[PDB]
């Protein structure tokens, strides 16, 4: 039954489902777990790096991604295709300064990125993007966390997660979160949410922490910030 | 240049000069200006060299075409039609030439055609820097009821009259007859010759 | 199960993989096995050769390839599309050198050549290049030695490897290499890595040796100097 | 299971292989076998002839066709692609030589044609071409001999074959080749190479022979010099 | 098998055939018999008419086209894509008098006609033609006679046949066939051949014959004088 | 086996047959039986009228259509079809007037539908044209009668039919069918023959009747006429 | 068998029929009945009315649309289909009258509208339109009643109707349709038409009528003329 | 510039002189405007001169791939017509360039072409801001029976007589035979200079 109606993109299932689409969101769960949240005046990224061999440099493996120099973004799911909607995002970023001389909605930059997403769930010939996206970042109205999925949709929290351990971390989240935390505590509230999705096996490795408050730039946590909080 | 064209009872006499003015200078002496494009048709050129060659070989290839399909030569009107769309199609970037088509389907025929593609048809016709000079004789001496023999001499003595005036014709003149017995028929270069000291021209 | 969504390029599966990609993948493993690395400021490109009859002239099996003075790049994989992709990596590099006057980072030039090949992978009528290659040079940053694969994934390696024998050079040189060796030290353990790839049948050939350090322009190894490492 | 992954030339296999490329290299071994060698200071090449009945003219079943006064191609399989293969090259020649006032360098001129094959195995709604294709010629290098297969892949020979008697031609050339071998020798080892491949039913048929030296052009063996070494 | 790669033109057997264009040879077969020979400065063309009832009007089942006053062609197959293809070679031919002011070669006229057959073959949603061609006339070097097949083969002959009695035809030709005989005898031996192809219940019926002799155009024999060699 | 090639206008049966266009001539036998004859200085067309309900205006159900004051035309098969068509030979029709002022051969017009037809059998993603006219008028050569398939074959006739009794119409005109009957005997024959081709249980229900004559325009018999033949 | 042939738009079944055609009809049988017959000196069209719940306003469940101030449409099948065509239908009517300055002949609209639906049963990618449409109104030939199908033929008639009831309607008009009536008693006589369509459980719930007389524009009957007929 | 070429009963002569005037000075002394095209043809350049080097690329191009497609040497009369129709085809923006074409197909061949693609065949034509000067050589010495020798001597003379009185006229003077027997000749230079010390023309 479920096999006749997942082969095509632009094909409805009887139930009124779009199987491809919903494919496409398992790819996103083979990815690395990461997150953002938002605190007193500002809004902070994580992201789970699990460490591969040392002929690797500690450089390109970063999913944190910086849109401008005030909004940041990390993804999840296919690297291919997310380095394309990253790409994607920053040249619409300037498309808005030139237009208008500066960014005053985040809202409308992922409501872009998104629309690119969903047209490639809606023609046949093209397969949907396989990633997920989180947008964080300050504007003329404070800050500001988005999320988007591979089907175009967009929500926005105060605190959210994706790849493998998502459902981890936000049950974790649930249960654990306070608004209008200050920056340090909001941190190692983070490693702990990220750490109560690993397995028995492993342990937190030192993640990718990027934050930023109202009237400042984005800053990026160097490795001796991080092992404070380890 | 001098060309002219006329009809009579059964025939089609058309005649040019052989001058050629490139680089304000005779250059060439023995240019071609009267072509045959049909079994029935012919063709004489005035104007700029380039656009006139040019349209020789498109009429050329599109009768050749029309009578391998429709298995019959093209009426002598329905050529001139041709020419006017084709000109008329490109008049504010024109062909600077001025033409003149005849030949026999049913009747004789001699049409005129300008580089806007209006086309006229006439008893007798002639263009070039020469043509008024041949109006003059044609008004004073052509008659309906001429042989073809007449004819011939009528179209050889307005070319001589049109270069003794005029200093872009001149060179020999090419004369053709076209006849349903007999087809497109270009004379002899000697019988021109013939004819002209039988005229006291020369 | 698996057969049912390995026919077209366009489809996820229903774990969220693109068998067709991974197809491609198994092409590359074909190819013959080639290496590079890092070392005191320079890096070093090492491709092995099998040795075929003797009518094949000893200059046009090179997978050694020049992008520029200052870049070289080592496929694996259909040969027919790796000269495409070389192909356009040396117009991308001269569009570069004409916008700016020269090249500032080899990372763009990859990243252009990858979003060529991840463009394959997401639309209909189209097949993704069976093809990994290797980009190793100088910029205004320093070495630099970057890996692309049929998917267009990018990733920057002190040393890493391609080809059929990928594996067990990876893993010899997750044991041996050392950073900031010598030039002279540094082929000899390429060597050895290579050499632990081969089967007990066969034997070292003489392999393409290539390499660059600051301030200079590539130099390709003779067949003298080569016989000195052998 | 192979002939699941056969019918699209866009679809790779499980292992890595395009079934329709290799069904076109399948047409080519239809063809009559040829072959080229290099010899001191020139180079040349040989087409079996089959002989048809005597209705047929004995000047339009010729392979060997020239590309210029200086360039001489033969190919084997599908007529009907060939001929559209050696127009292409024609034209694609005579663009170098408006472009840079002369030919340097024969490769080039093979890389635009196989450039043309390679892009008939990625794209969907064409097919291959099934023909393999010998270039041979004197350029600014010196003698020049190149073969082409449908997949688009070059390689450079001191002597290599193409058609049906293809493994037998390359094994005789593989024991008894010589190099710089004065012209009158080398046809005579051509001759011998191009009998060793054919069946003990027939015989060799007064193939079709061309050469060319440095500092001339191509010249086209009579049927009185052909006799001569048959 | 075979039915599995037969529904494309763009598919490859594993043995390498093109089954749709050899199926649509099969349609050239259900043609009338026509033959072509070249004969002392000369050459000429015989197509078998098959007589209909009454009602037919003898002016339009004339198999034999004049492409101009020196070149005529006659075909074999589906007489909708004969009309076509003969249409396509009476442009061809103007347009080579536009560009050049003559006619030189009528091998080039026949390879424009093949080349456009032959990118039917090539290219999805298309069917090749199903039509064979036999091309005669006078140019710059003498008596020319060529044939055409739905796959775009080009071959010259000094006598040649298609449609459904072509095997016997040549057969035939093979045996009797004579060089620089006159036009008289040559008119003879082609009706006999013609003749010799039939079954036993019918006869031969009065067919087309048309010849061109070098300095002359084409001319079109009548009926009486066909019944002179009837 | 039929079955497996009926399905794609462009494919080729394995016996060279194009089913699609035999099953488009399926539907032109569906439609009414139509026929036309030519008599001494003209050409008339007959088309058979099924009477239905009296609701249905009689002026509309005219299956003869006037393409100029001297060129008329009748079709069977699909209604819709058939409309295209004509409108599309008037079209034709003014563009032979408009380029040359005259129309001189009607079988140049026939040809312009009947290439348009046969466009409809070469390319996939389109149907034939369900179709068969039949074009009888007055041009510079005299009477002409024509007919067209859907496979856009041409074929010139004294007398011809279409529709669903054409095999009995036809039939019937091959006995008792003479050349240069006044117009008076060559619609009471016509009568006799379209009579002669329904069932038992109806009979002739006062069909249309045109014809035209040298040197005059088309007319249409009126009902009042026909009844004097009924 | 019928299952092998009724896939696709452009494929004729073995017996000549288009199936996707067929079951467009089928789409128009679910419609509301309608009808429009022709009187003395004028035309009128009658719809029938379902009543659904009190929540609808009764304005816009309106089947009869007017074209412009003289002509009038009404449709059955696929709503939103129907929508797309009366609009198509009015442009097309503006585009007559910028033409020539007023619309002289309303057959004229109806055949480019039904050329529209003919365009979408001849190309794939596309359907047909589930639509019949009736078309009546008042030209400079007099009262006019036409109607089409999702084939697009048209057809003429004085009395006609579409729909569910299309069957019981033209039987009941077939029995008791009489010409010239008065417009009251035309109205009446369609009454009682619709009224003997419905099933024995239901009744005649105050349809739309319309009506329109020579010299006059088109006028809408109001609830309480309808209810005098009732 | 200063091009000039004549028929014979079995040869064709074509010659130029060498002087290029880039930004009103005389930049170059020994530029190249005698090109051979074919086996048995030749071309002369005359005007711009980036259109002309153009064109004679596109030409030599052209002529080696119609050998190779069609087995046999282009016609010189096809020749001019292509060129005929690739300068009309662009008559509004032309190539601003005066060419004449020579060769052997079966008989000498000389033919002139203008930029908007007018084409006439002469028994000698002479090109260039020289011309006029040389006409008037050729007028009142060319004659159809002289020998391969004497037209040699013909051209130079006429050439040098233009380096009198053009000042865009100068330097050496490059001169081709064409024959059959022998295809195209370009005569070295010192038997240039030989016939020129002869003629008592330095
Ligand atoms: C770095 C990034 N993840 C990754 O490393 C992803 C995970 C993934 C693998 C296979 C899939 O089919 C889908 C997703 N890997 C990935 O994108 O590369 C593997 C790949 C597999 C098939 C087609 C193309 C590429 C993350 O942690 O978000
Ligand atoms: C030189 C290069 N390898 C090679 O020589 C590759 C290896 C390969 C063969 C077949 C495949 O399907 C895939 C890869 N051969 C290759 O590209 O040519 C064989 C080929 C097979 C099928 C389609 C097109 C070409 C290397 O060593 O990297
Ligand atoms: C002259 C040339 N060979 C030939 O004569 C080739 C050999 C061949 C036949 C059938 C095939 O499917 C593939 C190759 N014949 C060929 O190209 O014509 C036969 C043909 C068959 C099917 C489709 C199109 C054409 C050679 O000797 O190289
Ligand atoms: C006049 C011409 N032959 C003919 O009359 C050909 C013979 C033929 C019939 C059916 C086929 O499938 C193929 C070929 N008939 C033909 O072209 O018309 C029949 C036809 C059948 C199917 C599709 C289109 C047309 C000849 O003698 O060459
Ligand atoms: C008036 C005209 N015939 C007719 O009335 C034709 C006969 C026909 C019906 C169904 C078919 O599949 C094919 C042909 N009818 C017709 O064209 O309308 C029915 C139709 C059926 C399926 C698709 C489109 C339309 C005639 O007598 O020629
Ligand atoms: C108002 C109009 N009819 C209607 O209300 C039509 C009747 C219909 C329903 C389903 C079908 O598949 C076809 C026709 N309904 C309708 O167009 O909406 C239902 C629908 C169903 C499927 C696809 C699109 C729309 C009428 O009375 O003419």
């Amino acid at each position: 039954g479920q096999m006749a109606y997942d082969r095509a993109i632009t094909v409805f299932s009887p139930d009124g489902r779009l199987f491809q689409v919903e494919y496409a969101r398992e790819a996103v769960k083979k990815g690395s777990t990461a997150l953002g949240m938002k605190f007193a005046n500002g809004v902070l990224l994580i992201s789970d790096k699990k460490v591969r061999s040392r002929l690797i440099e500690q450089n390109s493996i970063e999913k944190i991604q910086l849109i401008d120099d005030y909004v940041a973004a990390v993804t999840s799911g296919l690297v291919a295709d997310a380095r394309v909607l990253v790409d994607f995002a920053r040249i619409s970023a300037q498309q808005e300064k030139v237009t208008y001389g500066s960014l005053v909605n985040i809202e409308n930059l992922v409501k872009r990125v998104a629309d690119q997403m969903q047209q490639y769930t809606q023609y046949g010939g093209v397969r949907p993007y396989g990633v997920s996206l989180i947008f964080a970042g300050i504007d003329q109205i404070g800050p500001r966390l988005f999320d988007c999925d591979p089907a175009g949709t967009i929500n926005e929290y105060k605190a959210t997660a994706i790849g493998s351990g998502k459902d981890a971390v936000v049950s974790f989240l649930e249960r654990e979160y306070k608004e209008n935390l200050p920056e340090k505590e909001a941190v190692t509230l983070g490693i702990k949410a990220l750490k109560s999705s690993l397995e028995e096996g492993e342990e937190l490795k030192a993640p990718e922490i990027a934050s930023i408050t109202v009237g400042n730039k984005y800053r990026i946590y160097d490795q001796e910030e991080v092992k404070k909080f380890l | 240049t001098t060309t002219v064209g006329i009809t009579l009872k059964d025939a089609v006499i058309m005649a040019t000069e052989r001058r050629v003015t490139m680089e304000n200078f005779i250059m060439h002496k023995n240019g071609k200006k009267l072509f045959q494009i049909d079994t029935y048709t012919g063709m004489t050129i005035a104007g700029l060299v380039g656009d006139a060659q040019v349209l020789v070989r498109y009429m050329k290839a599109e009768l050749e075409l029309y009578r391998l399909q429709r298995r019959v030569n093209m009426p002598i009107e329905a050529v001139a039609t041709l020419l006017s769309n084709m000109l008329n199609q490109v008049k504010y970037m024109p062909y600077m030439v001025q033409l003149l088509v005849g030949g026999i389907d049913t009747a004789p025929h001699v049409f005129s055609i300008d580089a806007a593609g209006g086309s006229v048809e006439d008893i007798y016709a002639s263009t070039g820097s020469g043509s008024p000079f041949v109006y003059g004789v044609l008004e004073s001496q052509y008659s309906e009821k001429m042989t073809v023999d007449e004819g011939v001499d009528l179209v050889i003595r307005a070319i001589s009259a049109a270069k003794q005036r005029d200093s872009a014709s001149g060179g020999m003149i090419d004369v053709a007859v076209i006849t349903r017995k007999d087809g497109y028929v270009q004379l002899p270069t000697d019988q021109i010759e013939s004819r002209i000291r039988k005229l006291g021209l020369i």
